[PDB]
């Protein structure tokens, strides 16, 4: 699973069995680190009009 | 089941009998208008293709989409903000109330802005924003909250001290009870009929108006 | 920016034009964006390909443009049905309906043609040099409560007068102007003095 | 600002009229460019009692304009010309 | 492959913005609505039936909404109404009255003019009829007094 973003620390507790995490909208905003076994969110990288 | 369109109600009709009134109900009644939606824009460049640049160089192909895309959004958007200009900005005089309220009988703490409140809304207007619930932005209004509960605020203060002259030209005030019996003589009844039954159509009145916050209040 | 109401809608058609004209210089993934070259190039089999795509393009193209067309002229038809209830209401009659023919109490309005447009010219009264007076109810007489027919009981501060709403001019306070309903003890605030009879 | 941030003009304390809209009650001028927060109107505290009333003794004959759009420029488009030629 | 996705997604992307613009011109005729509210039932008196309500308008408040307006309309509604018999002339005198501003009423003995709107009978006056022609023209006139002050 492949992505751009800012991998944040996260206090969304998973069941062992999930690994990514998605909202309402279907996108990825939490996954779990597969060395260690802890969860980061996914902001995306920031970005406006100009 | 079949329908039915209402209750029959058949008038007494003959050619020399007439029917008049003799009493009357101040009726308060709610309307509820919208004016403006969210103001959506969306970089349809990073909704297509993200940060691709493969994506956007066969974009490119397709000529000025986008620009036609954002331009239509851009209108919109100024379109909200124009319509919320014309419905709340009728007025460029910010008018207050005297701090004494005394109005005849006739309570308005329903509809004016709550000094208590942090948000300086009406305690309806309070009740009614209570019971409301990849390259996307929402631009924010113009006019925010507080400015158009001042406009309307202005509005109220304008209708209560002035009357309708506030509408036509400077403000000019007028005891509330005179108001109404003018508005009486406008839709026909003469001014004595308002001057002797005054406390008993305050009294309507602001039963009216609990009836309303309550009505509001208990209808999801 | 007096007339930008009707330079916005002429802008907004030359840019759709222009906007439409521009399209055509896009091959939407084709080989070119010239038919010519395409039909001078290829052999029918691919050139039907290269031109199904620029046929695709200029199609979806073509519809947009009548998509917001259609809704500008809804939009113009909408505009025009204002118009045409102004012409109506405020040229062929005087209006009753606050801020509907200008700021004020509408008078009378002029037409005036525009290029696409019409310009509305609205004479309107306005209320200027406002006076303070010390106002009652009604005028307490003789056990009789008189209240006026069409206007409004004013004071100067020593002597009462009668006077209509939208302008001063005072007069004195008699039978013919005033009409009589009930006693004294009933409106509040009324006030004592004399109404002549003539 | 709740639009965003704005780089290159001056914040200031004073309430003008919005001449460039921002957003969320932001508007920013020409005077270099300020920003500031918008002023609805003049105030006017009307003086309200239950006894007086205002009456006017003059008058303005006042004429304003109004410009409403009638029509569109007619435009046709040959459909086979366009995209065929 | 990403040239069918782009073209996929700029018909949705069209699709949006089309109907956005057919929203946008509901809201737009709505609160042209809401502003022809807020500029003859707030800031005036507005004789047109169920603009302002259901009855005979009295004011109106206006009241910030999410998006919206709500208008608080005051109306005078009638009520406990009453039979009388009615007449369209008067005859005395060999001369035709007819009301000034009211109606004439009888209660089934007396006759009297009332305003149209409110049961306040009065006596029937010089002051508040006018007189046009005969009794012999107009249909359904009555014998009754004039009083004369
Ligand atoms: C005025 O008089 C008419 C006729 O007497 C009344 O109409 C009657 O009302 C009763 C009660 O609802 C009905 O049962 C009759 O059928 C009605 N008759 C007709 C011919 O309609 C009317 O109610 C009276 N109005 C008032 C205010 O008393
Ligand atoms: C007109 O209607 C009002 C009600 O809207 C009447 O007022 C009521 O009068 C009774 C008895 O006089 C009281 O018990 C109620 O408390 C009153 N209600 C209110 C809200 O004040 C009024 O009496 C009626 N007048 C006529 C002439 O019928
Ligand atoms: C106007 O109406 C308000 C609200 O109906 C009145 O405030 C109430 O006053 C009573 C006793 O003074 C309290 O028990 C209530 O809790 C108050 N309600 C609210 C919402 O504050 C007020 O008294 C009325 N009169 C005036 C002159 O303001
Ligand atoms: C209010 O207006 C009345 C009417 O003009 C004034 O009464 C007149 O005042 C002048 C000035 O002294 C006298 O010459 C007249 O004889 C008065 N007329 C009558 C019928 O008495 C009155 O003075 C004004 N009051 C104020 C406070 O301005
Ligand atoms: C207006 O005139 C009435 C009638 O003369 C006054 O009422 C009288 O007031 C006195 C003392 O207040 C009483 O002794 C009488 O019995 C009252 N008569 C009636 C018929 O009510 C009234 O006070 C006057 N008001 C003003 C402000 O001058
Ligand atoms: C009518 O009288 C009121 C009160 O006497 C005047 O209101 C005052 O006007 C001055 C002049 O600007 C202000 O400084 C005060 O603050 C006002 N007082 C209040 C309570 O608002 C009013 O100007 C008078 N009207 C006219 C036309 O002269
Ligand atoms: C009402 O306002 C008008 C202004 O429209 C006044 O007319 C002016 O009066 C002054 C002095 O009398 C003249 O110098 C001006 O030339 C007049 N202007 C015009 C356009 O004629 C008028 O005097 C005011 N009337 C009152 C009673 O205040
Ligand atoms: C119609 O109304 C008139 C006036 O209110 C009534 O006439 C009065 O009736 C009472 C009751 O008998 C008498 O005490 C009065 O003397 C009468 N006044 C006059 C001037 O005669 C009349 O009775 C009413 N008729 C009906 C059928 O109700
Ligand atoms: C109302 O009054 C007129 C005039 O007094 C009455 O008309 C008279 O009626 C009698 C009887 O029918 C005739 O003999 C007279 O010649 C009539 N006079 C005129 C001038 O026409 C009429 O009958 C009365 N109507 C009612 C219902 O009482
Ligand atoms: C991977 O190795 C690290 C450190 O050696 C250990 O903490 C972690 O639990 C290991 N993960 C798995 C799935 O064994
Ligand atoms: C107006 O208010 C004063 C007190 O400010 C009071 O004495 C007077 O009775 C009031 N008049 C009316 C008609 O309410
Ligand atoms: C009204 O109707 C009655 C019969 O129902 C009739 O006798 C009378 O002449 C009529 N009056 C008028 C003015 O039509």
């Amino acid at each position: 699973l492949t992505g751009t973003g800012v991998l944040t620390e996260s206090n969304k507790k998973f069941l062992p069995f999930q690994q990514f995490g998605r909202d309402i909208a279907d996108t990825t905003d939490a996954v779990r680190d597969p060395q260690t076994l802890e969860i980061l969110d996914i902001t995306p990288c920031s970005f406006g009009g100009v | 089941y079949t329908m039915s369109l209402g209750a029959e109600n058949s008038v007494a009709y003959s050619n020399n009998s007439i029917a008049i009134p003799t009493n009357f109900t101040i009726s308060v009644t709610t309307e509820i208008l919208p004016v403006s939606m969210t103001k959506t824009s969306v970089d349809c460049t990073m909704y297509i293709c993200g940060d691709s640049t493969e994506c956007s160089n066969l974009l490119l192909q397709y000529g000025s989409f986008c620009t036609q895309l954002n331009r239509a959004l851009t209108g919109i958007a100024v379109e909200q903000d124009k319509n919320t200009q014309e419905v709340f900005a009728q007025v460029k005089q910010i008018y207050k109330t005297p701090p004494i309220k005394d109005f005849g009988g006739f309570n308005f703490s329903q509809i004016l802005p709550d000094p208590s409140k942090p948000s300086k809304r009406s305690p309806i207007e309070d009740l009614l924003f209570n019971k409301v619930t990849n390259g996307l932005t929402v631009l924010p209004p113009l006019l925010t909250d507080e400015m158009i509960a001042q406009y309307t605020s202005a509005l109220l203060a304008g209708t209560i001290t002035s009357g309708w002259t506030f509408g036509a030209g400077p403000a000019l005030q007028i005891p509330f009870p005179m108001q109404m019996a003018y508005r009486f003589n406008g839709i026909g009844v003469t001014q004595n009929v308002l001057y002797e039954n005054q406390k008993l159509i305050a009294n309507q009145f602001n039963s009216a108006i609990g009836k309303i916050q309550d009505s509001l209040s208990s209808t999801p | 920016s007096a007339l930008g109401k009707l330079q916005d809608v002429v802008n907004q058609n030359a840019q759709a034009l222009n906007t439409l004209v521009k399209q055509l210089s896009s091959n939407f993934g084709a080989i070119s964006s010239v038919l010519n070259d395409i039909l001078s190039r290829l052999d029918p089999p691919e050139a039907e390909v290269q031109i199904d795509r620029l046929i695709t393009g200029r199609l979806q193209s073509l519809q947009t443009y009548v998509t917001q067309q259609l809704i500008r002229a809804a939009e113009i038809r909408a505009s025009a049905n204002l118009a045409a209830t102004k012409m109506s209401e405020c040229v062929l009659g005087q209006s009753k309906r606050v801020d509907f023919c200008g700021k004020g109490y509408h008078l009378m309005s002029f037409p005036q043609s525009a290029p696409h447009g019409v310009v509305f010219l609205h004479v309107t009264y306005v209320p200027a040099q406002e006076k303070n007076f010390t106002t009652a109810p009604a005028i307490c007489h003789d056990g009789k409560a008189h209240f006026p027919r069409e206007g409004v009981f004013v004071s100067n501060g020593t002597h009462w007068f009668v006077t209509q709403r939208n302008f001063y001019e005072p007069q004195i306070i008699t039978t013919d102007n005033t009409f009589v309903s009930g006693n004294c003890d009933v409106v509040i605030g009324i006030v004592n003095n004399t109404v002549y009879d003539p | 600002t709740r639009a965003g941030c704005l780089i290159g003009a001056e914040h200031v304390n004073n309430s003008y009229e919005c001449d460039i809209p921002i957003g969320a009650g932001i508007c920013a001028s020409y005077q270099s460019i300020i920003a500031y927060t918008m002023s609805l109107g003049a105030e006017n505290s009307v003086a309200y009692s239950n006894n007086s009333i205002a009456i006017p003794t003059n008058f303005t004959i006042s004429v304003t304009t109004e410009i409403l759009p009638v029509s569109m420029t007619k435009t046709s488009v040959d459909c086979t010309m366009y995209i065929c030629g």
